[PDB]
């Protein structure tokens, strides 16, 4: 009778607004099952993503709140859209579930990089990817995650990206947060993050788009290095001597690789005939692929330098490249630690405004 | 060089 309801999702509850029904799931977020749902008065499909008491922990919260704001705040047309948070509890007293409205997807890369894309389309979907990830990188913000599971497409070749509690500025200031496969040296052989960070993944995701299978594949967090420098090769000393000695005796002990030349990894038989005038040639994306795909991570290409880049740049649209930062109000950081309860407050806080 | 505006999931 009052604003609500419940369904009977599994072995979950989902207490929503009414104006919401239909409910199958989708996927789980960072910490929340996700499901797709119907908006009575938008009359429209939508991702509902639930977080059980968030609160409940110095991960949660943190990661939760992140979230929160960067959904709001963000503003770009390549980044998943906000259309709603709520809790149905009576006030802090009370409180614990929140959840989170956004827009409806088709699909996501998984089954994008099943079928075999023209270059346009690729390096479309592609340009895109970067866009938004120059957004938040405008921000100072780097999204940490970026997979498969993270980008979402549209048919008509629209492409977004996802989830929010991984997303910050720099460090280190956290091990096994991301995931296995798009781990970059920096992180596989924890050294510390920069926001180019970002562009390794691009580059497994390009790669696996292209390759068909995960890039650089591996069976534990160690034997992930190994796939690195299987194909990449074995990094120089420069680059060694940064490494902390003990972990780098390992690293070192490792036996030397050469690697392959892009080329032999990216073998053109799987790319596709070429385009009208260049810009678009396989060369050039093994070029693109050469210049993400760098284990040094100081010795890598940025973003702006990934949208100059001739097989990116040929949709090169300003108002999509340069538009402003988003706003963070800047009480909030995204490393501070608060108390057991402080949290529960934050996010009630947060949530309060935005409902 | 035009933008696709589909994309397919068959």
């Amino acid at each position: 009778d009052n604003n609500f309801y419940s369904v009977e999702i599994g072995d979950s509850t989902f207490t929503v607004l009414k104006r919401y029904q239909n409910l199958k799931p989708i996927g789980s977020g960072a910490q929340g099952i996700v499901c797709a749902a119907y908006d009575a008065i938008l009359e429209r499909n939508v991702a509902i993503k639930k977080l059980s008491r968030p609160f409940q922990n110095q991960t949660h919260a943190k990661r939760a709140y992140r979230e929160l704001v960067l959904m709001k705040c963000v503003n770009h047309k390549n980044i998943i859209g906000l259309l709603n948070v709520f809790t149905p509890q009576k006030s802090l007293e009370e409180f614990q579930d929140v959840y989170i409205v956004m827009e409806l997807m088709d699909a996501n890369l998984c089954q994008v990089i099943q079928m075999e894309l023209d270059h346009e389309r690729m390096s479309y979907l592609l340009y895109q990817m970067l866009c938004g990830i120059k957004h938040l990188h405008s921000a100072g913000i780097i999204h940490r995650d970026l997979k498969p599971s993270n980008i979402v497409v549209k048919s008509d070749c629209t492409l977004k990206i996802l989830d929010f509690g991984l997303a910050r500025t720099a460090g280190t200031s956290t091990p096994y947060v991301v995931t296995r496969y798009y781990r970059a040296p920096e992180v596989i052989l924890g050294m510390g993050y920069k926001e180019n960070v970002d562009i390794w993944s691009v580059g497994c995701i390009m790669g696996e788009m292209i390759k068909g299978g995960v890039l650089f594949p591996g069976t534990d967090h160690i034997d992930q290095w190994n796939k690195v420098i299987e194909q990449l090769g074995t990094p120089s000393p420069e680059f060694m001597k940064k490494l902390q000695p003990t972990v780098r005796t390992y690293v070192e002990n490792r036996p030397k690789y050469a690697g392959y030349s892009f080329e032999k990894l990216f073998p053109d038989v799987l790319f596709p005939a070429d385009s009208e005038h260049n810009k678009l040639k396989a060369s050039q994306a093994r070029d693109l692929l050469s210049k993400m795909l760098v284990i040094d991570a100081s010795k890598r290409i940025s973003v702006d330098e990934a949208l100059q880049h001739p097989y990116i740049n040929v949709w090169y649209d300003p108002s999509e490249a340069e538009a402003p930062p988003p706003k963070i109000p800047d009480k909030q950081l995204d490393e501070r630690e608060h108390t057991i309860e402080e949290w529960k407050e934050l996010i009630y806080k947060e949530v309060m405004d935005l409902e | 060089p035009k933008r696709p505006t589909t994309l397919n999931l068959f």
